[PDB]
């Protein structure tokens, strides 16, 4: 059985950030640039029979709302990421490098990037009992493990959820007293955004500000 | 300025040795057409094996002096090995143009590491010529750093179809070296190994042979941690880091909090160099007693 | 602006003096050190004039 | 170069693909007719009769 059904649509609302490095900061406004998810972008919401081969771009944003662990792993020689009741399976071959870690209403998010021959995994477990459109709450996706395989990946196949695409952008991450991400503001979205970016502050007063050149 | 008194080391925790015999002293080596890459982690390298034992033919280290090699911890060591003609050795250089540097593995301009080479008399040579080794000769476009080509399509020249349509202006991009014992020294095969690494980009994975020392506190002393070094008073901290976070910065993005790989605790760093002298006098003519002052 | 100018590489291998010292040699350390000296000195000149 | 009407077409020491691109000082040519057993004799590093 392989059924067909037209795809749906939805919009991102200020979701998806992760620590660009392993370093700690406290109550500062450190600025950085990387491959992030731009704010207010179309999210191709896939509702489940359907499992097409999704084109793995430079950076994705995988997030499932809540199920009974029907999702087990993903597809990426070929990377075999999958989870069983026993140790999570990490293998690399054309199944028809290997590694295992440990035997294994809400909301889960995952981002996949591949730079310098490194496969990074940022994730976050959020207990949320909201509705089809995910709510608006700022949170980060801490790193879990970095297994390097350094191979050529172009396609990924899943095993109700959302997917998105990352782009090279410059952000501004606000840090609290405990060094946790609480607020994020961009400066490639709206004129107010780049004003806030160049002034390096979260409040702007009346006046004129020079931003860039045309 | 306050002067530091002692020095402390909390640098290593590993014990395994880096696999190197197969890297250098062995004989099975891939062609320059397809160069193998090896991953090395969680062990200790030794310059004494490389610098001291034997002499080989090349010890050209770029970016970092060889004498200080096994003194700074690295991250994600990568090793590359291949065999080329001795006449082609000079072409392997940062930014130097060359046929192998144009159509085969090309060294980046900013490469930071070392290259070791030595001649092969007959180990990789045949009396009739070692034709297994091949070098790329013809290519439509140049390559980018750390790239490989696997297509064996017949090179295309002019408008005549090639790459399967054998004919005029069509040539095989790969040529046999044909190493022979009777060949000249410059034409003899040379065994060259390329090693590369990264510094201060990630937690320590491959550290030097130097062992750790005890841990003192409340006195500004020289400290080293995975490569980072500095001077300042060390003391306990109250800020709690994430289980993965190691370093610590400030508004100025300057190191002020470190995690000991042994004790696994939040350590504070405070400046110890400070002071300025102001001298007040009642005048040379009047008297000679003086009263020094320290500014801060 | 002065303080932030420190992190600038100024066309050298790195920015930390101690880091450059460890991985280089005194016979040819003059290049990076000289470039850093020139850059930071010029920055001080501008700041003092302002 | 694109005529493709020759039994022998090669540039020694220079790239025939890029010849209409750089300026020289002087150009000279010698023309003659030889046998089929003597074609390879006229070549750099080649000797014979
Ligand atoms: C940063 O952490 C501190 C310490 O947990 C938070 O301050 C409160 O500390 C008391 C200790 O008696 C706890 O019982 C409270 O639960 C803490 N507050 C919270 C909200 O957890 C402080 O709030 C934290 N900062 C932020 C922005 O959450
Ligand atoms: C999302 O896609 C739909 C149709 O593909 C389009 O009408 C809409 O404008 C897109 N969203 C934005 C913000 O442009
Ligand atoms: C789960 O799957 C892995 C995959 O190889 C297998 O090794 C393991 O035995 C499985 N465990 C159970 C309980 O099915
Ligand atoms: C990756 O694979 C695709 C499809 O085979 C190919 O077009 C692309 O050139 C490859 N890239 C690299 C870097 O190998
Ligand atoms: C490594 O650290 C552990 C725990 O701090 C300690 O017990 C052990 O002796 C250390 N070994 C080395 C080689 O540093
Ligand atoms: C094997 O390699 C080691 C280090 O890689 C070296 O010390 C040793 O001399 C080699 N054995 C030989 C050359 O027989
Ligand atoms: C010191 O001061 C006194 C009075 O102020 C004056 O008479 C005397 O000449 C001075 N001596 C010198 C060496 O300046």
């Amino acid at each position: 059985t392989r059924t067909q059904l037209p795809p749906a649509y939805t919009n991102s609302f200020t979701r998806g950030v992760y620590y660009p490095d392993k370093v700690f900061r406290s109550s500062v406004l450190h600025s950085t640039q990387d491959l992030f998810l731009p704010f207010f972008s179309n999210v191709t919401w896939f509702h489940a029979f359907d499992n097409p081969v999704l084109p793995f771009n430079d950076g994705v944003y995988f997030a499932s709302t809540e199920k009974s662990n029907i999702i087990r792993g993903w597809i990426f020689q070929s990377l075999l990421i999958v989870n069983n009741a026993t140790n999570v399976v990490i293998k690399v071959c054309e199944f028809q490098f290997e590694y295992v870690s440990q035997p294994f209403k809400n909301l889960r998010e995952f981002v996949f990037k591949n730079i310098d021959g490194y496969f990074k995994i940022y994730s976050k477990h959020t207990p949320i009992n909201l509705v089809r459109d995910l709510p608006q709450g700022f949170s980060a996706l801490e790193p879990l493990v970095d297994l390097p395989i350094g191979i050529n990946i172009t396609r990924f196949q899943t095993l109700a959820y959302y997917v998105g695409y990352l782009q090279p952008r410059t952000f501004l991450l606000k840090y609290n007293e405990n060094g946790t991400i609480t607020d994020a503001v961009d400066c490639a979205l709206d004129p107010l955004s780049e004003t806030k970016c160049t002034l390096k502050s979260f409040t702007v007063e009346k006046g004129i500000y020079q931003t860039s050149n045309f | 300025r306050v002067q530091p008194t002692e020095s402390i080391v909390r640098f290593p925790n590993i014990t395994n040795l880096c696999p190197f015999g197969e890297v250098f002293n062995a004989t099975r080596f891939a062609s320059v057409y397809a160069w193998n890459r090896k991953r090395i982690s969680n062990c200790v390298a030794d310059y004494s094996v490389l610098y001291n034992s034997a002499s080989f033919s090349t010890f050209k280290c770029y970016g970092v002096s060889p004498t200080k090699l096994n003194d700074l911890c690295f991250t994600n060591v990568y090793a590359d090995s291949f065999v080329i003609r001795g006449d082609e050795v000079r072409q392997i250089a940062p930014g130097q143009t060359g046929k192998i540097a144009d159509y085969n593995y090309k060294l980046p301009d900013d490469f930071t590491g070392c290259v070791i080479a030595w001649n092969s008399n007959n180990l990789d040579s045949k009396v009739g010529g070692n034709y297994n080794y091949l070098y790329r000769l013809f290519r439509k476009s140049n390559l980018k750093p750390f790239e490989r080509d696997i297509s064996t399509e017949i090179y295309q020249a002019g408008s005549t179809p090639c790459n399967g349509v054998e004919g005029f202006n069509c040539y095989f991009p790969l040529q046999s070296y044909g190493f022979q014992p009777t060949y000249g020294v410059g034409y003899q095969p040379y065994r060259v190994v390329v090693l590369s690494f990264e510094l201060l980009h990630a937690p320590a994975t491959v550290c030097g042979p130097k062992k750790s020392t005890n841990l003192v506190k409340n006195k500004c002393v020289n400290f080293n941690f995975n490569g980072l070094t500095g001077t300042g008073v060390l003391t306990e901290s109250n800020k709690k880091f994430l289980p993965f976070q190691q370093f610590g910065r400030d508004i100025d993005d300057t190191t002020d909090a470190v995690r000991d790989p042994q004790t696994l605790e939040i350590l504070d760093i405070t400046p110890c160099s400070f002071g300025g002298v102001s001298v007040i006098t009642p005048g040379t003519n009047t008297s000679n007693q003086v009263a020094v002052l320290y500014q801060g | 602006t002065l303080v932030k100018q420190l992190s600038s590489n100024f066309g050298a291998i790195s920015s930390v003096l101690n880091d450059i010292l460890a991985r280089l040699d005194p016979p040819e350390a003059e290049v990076q050190i000289d470039r850093l000296i020139t850059g930071r000195l010029q920055s001080l000149q501008t700041y003092v004039t302002q």
